[PDB]
């Protein structure tokens, strides 16, 4: 259980940076369009 | 302009669904607490 | 828990609501281009 | 053609996801009922 | 280009959230054996 | 819980097949682009 506390803080991290990048990359697209 | 108003919804579902997984790990935190 | 519960709801209803969308739009998109 | 068929896995990926979120959901509410 | 970066940021993020999925059914797997 | 552990495998499955399919659609689509 404690190596899977780490492993889900792992995870969580990674997910939070890609989200922030597909966000950025969302703005990015969308003002193309405009 | 189609396919990015859907990724903008798939990002979406993706961000709620983050948002569900962290619910769950708390609720798994509360039980192996008590439990274990 | 009954806080735990609300939120899992609420989450939930957005998530299924999301997915609908984006379905309609796939279905939408893929007849387009046939 | 292909970025749209791209789109289709993503969102079927998206929905399995979906489906097991919501499995582990009821196994939480199924252990919190039968403990407390 | 922009439009296949998005997709390929997307399944990342996909790929990312199925490690948290099998994590959680792991633990809910765990709690199940113990008490049922 | 007996149905439970089965549409637990049922759809890790599904999602392990569909990453793999993403993963090479996406290989494809950007071999497409260069």
């Amino acid at each position: 259980w404690l190596e899977w506390d780490r492993k889900i803080e792992e995870y969580t991290k990674k997910i939070e940076e890609l989200i922030k990048k597909s966000q950025e990359q969302q703005e990015k697209n969308e003002k193309e369009l405009k | 302009s189609d396919i990015v108003q859907q990724q903008n919804n798939l990002l979406r579902a993706i961000e709620a669904q983050q948002h569900l997984l962290q619910l769950t790990v708390w609720g798994i935190k509360q039980l192996q607490a008590r439990i274990l």
